[PDB]
RNA sequence: CGAUGUCGGCUCAUCACAUCCUGGGGCUGAAGUAGGUCCCAAGGGUAUGGCUGUUCGCCAUUUAAAGUGGUACGCGAGCUGGGUUUAGAACGUCGUGAGACAGUUCGGUCCCUAUCUGCCGUGGGCGCUGGAGAACUGAGGGGGGCUGCUCCUAGUACGAGAGGACCGGAGUGGACGCAUCACUGGUGUUCGGGUUGUCAUGCCAAUGGCACUGCCCGGUAGCUAAAUGCGGAAGAGAUAAGUGCUGAAAGCAUCUAAGCACGAAACUUGCCCCGAGAUGAGUUCUCCCUGACCCUUUAAGGGUCCUGAAGGAACGUUGAAGACGACGACGUUGAUAGGCCGGGUGUGUAAGCGCAGCGAUGCGUUGAGCUAACCGGUACUAAUGAACCGUGAGGCUUAACCU
RNA sequence: AAUUCCUUGUCGGGUAAGUUCCGACCUGCACGAAUGGCGUAAUGAUGGCCAGGCUGUCUCCACCCGAGACUCAGUGAAAU
RNA sequence: ACACAGGUGGUCAGGUAGAGAAUACCAAGGCGCUUGAGAGAACUCGGGUGAAGGAACUAGGCAAAAUGGUGCCGUAACUUC
RNA sequence: AGGACCGAACCGACUAAUGUUGAAAAAUUAGCGGAUGACUUGUGGCUGGGGGUGAAAGGCCAAUCAAACCGGGAGAUAGCU
């Protein structure tokens, strides 16, 4: 029983979600709007939005953490240089879920998760 | 004797001077304002109907809010009803606070206990598991045999089987009340009352003295 | 009690085996030889003869010798 | 928290080094024995000459457990070794006249006044 | 909550000393034997400290009369009269449960001089 | 684990008494492009609550 | 016999009284303690182990007691396969032999996704006569009921002593049940660290991947028990065996025929839970709807334009609620969830730089850094303006009423 | 005793207790000398019993991680 | 019978660790196994951990846990040496 | 030196769990025994049904063996259903 717990399983073992959200946090930063399913987008907010709060203090200690959470330097060079001072005053809520209907392959509830200051 | 509608805030402890950790349950008991007193002539029995807490003005409904504006009372979150005893009267909008429990020594905290979901017989009815090895095939936590061979051609009623466990009303009796903290609207009873944190508890004085 | 050995299914359910506990002398005799306990109670009452008489004729030769 | 088949150390000089709880006395279906609870033992190891002998069946009061005892303020006193002091079958009073190591405050009564008046440190 | 964390900070002690795992602490507890209150001392290595505010505890492992003894004192209990840090130790761990299989020269945790 | 009498087309129709689909309740009208869509989802032209959230 | 699977065990059981304990008695060759035996009584309770495939049994040790039986000598579409009904092999034995043995001995496949009744749960439909939101009364049904030891009365009554009470009260235990996480703990592959092999990030440094979470060591919330709170009752009604009172038929006697009182863990209540589908569909409180017309086959009738209420549903954010529905919280007039901020807690002194050192490393920065579900805050993002469903004064007949 | 029906023979060992086991007794129901007798170091996925180590085997089950179960979408069996 | 966890002889044999063609991670290379999306109930399967006890389980330590490498010291009855 | 020892390829198949309308008309997973020999394997050959072959179990001889399979006598016979 799931009393007071948090964190979707998404039918994946724990070393897969950590290496799926790391690909998905990178691809959300890289493209600034991605289309994924609705549970995989609601759990992406708990991963990407702490990687932008880490980006409000450009230090060598925080470069090495946001590289430990993504393992991609192009994403880290966008978090601290571009997306850091882009969200320099927003108190959380750095990204937006846009529900976009159902997927024609498996009837998954899809969603667009975009960054807020995109367009 | 009536009781008072509390709320389970949580559990902590009260150290005595002697070095006795008393596990108390902080029940906050706000002002229980009566909404409807019932009598033998109109309602067929004697009971008051209290309410507690506050509720949003865009969430109380017009049938439910007209019940309070008759009594001259702010809309609380629920409506409970306490059977009056003999020689015990209250008015239509009287506010009742926790100083009713200031001289009792044992209460009966009735709450709505936790919900364990669909829970099997090893958890629900405390059946024994079957043998986890020595050859057991697919039958480690099952109930096993649920009847007899063709003489009862049926499972009997009230059989202990799997199903819902918890989320039912239960009453824990004769809890020793430790502190009636009427300053900050509290009541501390020694023990473990039903229900999770933030649920409604219906604290009544003990029927078993 | 039930017999303990080979022989199949009539062994398996029916009792057909008898132990007799003679209370004052304590001698027990546990006969399970045939298939019916009538031929198996009488072969265990005829041995409480030869285990009580031949143990009182052998007690009164201890106090004879 | 002593049940059947538990090997217990011996905390006096009656003569045993290792005894085994074979029954937990005091009630039907009774699982466990804390401290101050009488168990029935059998002696599995003895000093080569002494007051008791390998294979005796007698009573013992458990004086130290590894599950420990919880004081009324919630504080627990865990030991390392499950150890007991060998009582008698009839009189039910200890045999060796010198207890070894600490005991607890849950042991003392008019029954075991003779143990806490022989122990080095009564915790 | 808030009411919980107000009934606790009016029953805490205001004079709990600052001890770490490894410190050879020396706790004087009350003992009520018969009908007399005396004050028994208990000195040994702290092997764990469990912080929860009022519900705080600390485990002290000594070697009493040859047999190893642990004792989880509730920190804000009214039966621990005086927590006193005799020796301060140096460990790189938070719960010293490796000291249970060590006795003698192997249970030497060195002194923290800072 | 298997039947003894063929259940009827009465019991089959009664078992399927709850297998009937519930339609969409109402479609929400967007306030800029004016077209209908599911309530709380974006439209099929990229609008949601007036604003254009993504190009087609 | 076009198959009704079989002994013992395990997991569940459930009834019977011819009752093992606990309850109430009579009688005793019952002084007390303990018994003996018989009647009443099924409310609960009613061992763990050694050997054996074992039921049975003996034995060790408990226990208030370790009841006797039914239920396909309960229960294999629940489990086990030691035994027994297979094929291999051997011994003893019988037979010239193939082989045979209620003689023994080693080895030897246990299938089925539940249609129906049944049962445990949980919903959908409509009904309850206008519709709706709540609060209940309780017909009925379930759950629970076990008890030890010690102390006081009292070393009193009894007894020659030895010993040793009834009645009554106070504690504290076992077993079981329910709730719970404050404590002691378990787990905590989502938190922090140590470390091995290797690989990658251009390299050193730092880190990540993978090797059962790589192997470990700690651990938050949660759930949990071994953890700690509570529970069995008291009382009341009518009784069983039993003891009586008054009392005739039967001048006496007699508990019974008229009359009357006592009497037990059983019975009806008391206690907890469900509960108006209780179609016998109940009660109370509140809320809402106060428009016009046609038509004929005149009636509890269809139809039209306007109207759409209280409320509910849907969708969304969701939950200490949950298989799915359900139930609960919230929807901008907003803390429902995530983020954010401050704290807590856990790990235990990050990285970078500086220094001491030939170096591994150590030390200062430093209780540093990171810190999941927790706690207190904050509208930063998502919780949409609507729409959809429900209607528009509620039948008939008598009665007390009404001006 | 792979052989013993009576039998759980009796006595001893081991066990708190040992129908098994080991050692003896011989009263061999019905061992016995190449359808071999008795020994036997080594060997055995061999049969029986015991002990240390070890542990959810168990007292008594708790939690967690994954694949199903459950719900939505697609295809869509079976014994009877 | 299947685009089936089975069966099928030869040949080539890179890196680091390793005694190695074991095993771990990799290179050249080749793939992610032709249903997915949620949910995080019972119960089943495959695993991890566990308080105190440690064979009390049981037909039986079945199954799990445990032991595990090299160097050296040391090594009993018996023995066909 | 060895029907020698430990252990992969390889050959087997001792226990367990799964599976039993399976992934598979005997298999997978964790262990397991042999692994320079009475070994194992490729390609051909040879022995034929009362006959083969058998380190012997009535084993095996094309998912079939106390006498293969296919055609024939044949519509054997059936006091049985
Ligand atoms: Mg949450
Ligand atoms: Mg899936
Ligand atoms: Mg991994
Ligand atoms: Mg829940
Ligand atoms: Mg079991
Ligand atoms: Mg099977
Ligand atoms: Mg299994
Ligand atoms: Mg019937
Ligand atoms: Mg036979
Ligand atoms: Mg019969
Ligand atoms: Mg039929
Ligand atoms: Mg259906
Ligand atoms: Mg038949
Ligand atoms: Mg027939
Ligand atoms: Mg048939
Ligand atoms: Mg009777
Ligand atoms: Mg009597
Ligand atoms: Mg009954
Ligand atoms: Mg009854
Ligand atoms: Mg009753
Ligand atoms: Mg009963
Ligand atoms: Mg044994
Ligand atoms: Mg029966
Ligand atoms: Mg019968
Ligand atoms: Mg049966
Ligand atoms: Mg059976
Ligand atoms: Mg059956
Ligand atoms: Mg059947
Ligand atoms: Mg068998
Ligand atoms: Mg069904
Ligand atoms: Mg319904
Ligand atoms: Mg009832
Ligand atoms: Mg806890
Ligand atoms: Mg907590
Ligand atoms: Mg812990
Ligand atoms: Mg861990
Ligand atoms: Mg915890
Ligand atoms: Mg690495
Ligand atoms: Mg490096
Ligand atoms: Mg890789
Ligand atoms: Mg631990
Ligand atoms: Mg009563
Ligand atoms: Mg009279
Ligand atoms: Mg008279
Ligand atoms: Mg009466
Ligand atoms: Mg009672
Ligand atoms: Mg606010
Ligand atoms: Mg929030
Ligand atoms: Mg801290
Ligand atoms: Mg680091
Ligand atoms: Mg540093
Ligand atoms: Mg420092
Ligand atoms: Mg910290
Ligand atoms: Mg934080
Ligand atoms: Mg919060
Ligand atoms: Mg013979
Ligand atoms: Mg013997
Ligand atoms: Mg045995
Ligand atoms: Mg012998
Ligand atoms: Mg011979
Ligand atoms: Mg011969
Ligand atoms: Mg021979
Ligand atoms: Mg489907
Ligand atoms: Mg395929
Ligand atoms: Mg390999
Ligand atoms: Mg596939
Ligand atoms: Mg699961
Ligand atoms: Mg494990
Ligand atoms: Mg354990
Ligand atoms: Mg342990
Ligand atoms: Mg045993
Ligand atoms: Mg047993
Ligand atoms: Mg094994
Ligand atoms: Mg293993
Ligand atoms: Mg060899
Ligand atoms: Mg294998
Ligand atoms: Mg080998
Ligand atoms: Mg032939
Ligand atoms: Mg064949
Ligand atoms: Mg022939
Ligand atoms: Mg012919
Ligand atoms: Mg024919």
């Amino acid at each position: 029983m799931r009393h007071r717990k948090s964190g979707r399983q998404l039918n994946r073992n724990s070393s897969h979600r950590q290496a799926m959200f790391r690909n998905m946090a990178g691809s959300l930063v890289r493209h600034e709007i991605i289309k994924t399913t609705l549970p995989k987008a609601k759990e992406l907010r708990r991963v990407v939005e702490p990687l932008i709060t880490l980006a409000k203090t450009d230090s060598v200690a925080n470069r090495r953490l946001a590289f430990a959470r993504t393992r991609d330097n192009e994403i880290v060079a966008k978090l601290f240089n571009e997306l850091g001072p882009r969200f320099a005053s927003r108190a959380g809520g750095y990204t937006r879920i846009l529900k976009c209907g159902f997927r024609a392959g498996d009837n998954a509830p899809m969603a667009y998760i975009e960054l807020v200051d995109r367009s | 004797m009536i009781g008072l509608v509390g709320k389970k805030v949580g559990m902590t402890r009260i150290f005595t001077e002697d070095g006795v950790s008393i596990p108390v349950t902080v029940i906050e008991v706000e002002a229980n304002r009566v909404t409807q007193v019932k009598d033998l002539a109109n309602d067929g029995y004697r009971a008051i109907q209290v309410t507690t807490g506050a509720k949003k003005a865009n969430r109380v409904t017009k049938p439910e809010a007209g019940h309070f504006a008759k009594a001259g009372v702010e809309a609380g979150r629920g409506l409970w009803e306490f059977r009056l005893a003999e020689g015990e009267e209250f008015t239509v909008g009287q506010s009742i606070s926790v100083e009713l429990f200031a001289d009792v020594k044992k209460v009966d905290v009735t709450g709505t206990s936790k919900g364990k979901g669909f829970a099997g017989t090893v958890k629900r009815w405390n059946f024994r598991t079957q043998d986890a090895t020595h050859g057991n095939s697919l039958s480690h936590r099952v109930p096993g045999s649920i009847g007899q061979n063709q003489t009862p051609g049926k499972v009997f009623k009230g059989k202990k089987m799997a199903g819902q466990m918890g989320n039912e009303r239960v009453t824990v009796q004769s809890l020793d009340v430790v502190r009636v903290d009427a300053e900050r609207n509290l009541l501390l009873v020694k023990g473990a009352v039903p229900g999770a944190t933030g649920s409604d508890l219906i604290v009544k004085p003990a029927v078993k003295a | 009690f039930r017999s303990s050995g080979a022989g199949g299914q009539h062994v398996n359910t029916t009792d057909s085996a008898i132990r007799i506990t003679h209370l004052p002398t304590g001698i027990v005799v546990e006969c399970q030889d045939e298939r019916s306990q009538h031929k198996n109670k009488a072969k265990a009452l005829s041995v409480l003869g030869a285990r009580i008489h031949a143990a009182e004729m052998a007690k009164r030769q201890q106090a004879e010798a | 928290m002593i049940q059947e088949q538990t090997m217990l150390n011996v905390a006096d000089n009656s003569g045993a080094r290792r005894v085994m709880c074979i029954k937990v006395l005091g009630g039907s279906h009774r699982r466990y024995a804390g401290v101050g609870d009488i168990i029935k033992i059998t002696i599995k190891e003895a000093i080569p000459r002494g007051k008791v002998k390998k294979g005796d069946v007698l009573k013992a009061v458990v004086v130290r457990t590894k599950k420990g005892v919880r004081r009324p303020d919630g504080s627990v006193i865990r030991f390392d070794g499950n150890a007991c002091v060998l009582l008698n079958n009839n009189s039910e009073q200890p045999i060796g006249t010198r207890i070894f190591g600490p005991v607890t405050r849950e042991l003392r009564s008019e029954k075991f006044m003779k143990i806490i008046s022989l122990a080095p440190e009564v915790l | 909550s808030n009411i919980i964390k107000q009934l606790e900070q009016e029953q805490m002690k205001q004079d709990v000393p600052s001890f770490r795992p490894g410190d050879t602490v020396e706790v004087k507890v009350w003992v009520v034997e018969g009908s007399k209150k005396r004050l028994q001392a208990f000195e040994g290595v702290v092997i764990a400290i469990r912080n929860r505010g009022l519900h705080s505890a600390f485990t002290v492992r000594k070697i009493s009369n040859g047999e190893g003894v642990e004792r989880v004192f509730q920190t804000h209990s009214p039966v621990v009269d005086s927590i006193s840090v005799k020796r301060r130790g140096a460990v790189r761990k938070a719960k010293l449960y490796y000291l249970r299989e060590r006795t003698g020269k192997a249970a030497r945790i060195k002194e923290r001089l800072n | 684990a298997v039947q003894q009498n063929k259940p009827t087309r009465s019991k089959r129709g009664m078992r399927r008494s709850h297998d009937a689909l519930t339609a969409v309740t109402s479609l929400s009208v967007d306030k800029t492009s004016g077209e209908k869509h599911l309530r709380h989802h974006i439209t099929a032209d990229g609008y949601y609550r007036g604003r254009k959230v993504i190009a087609k």
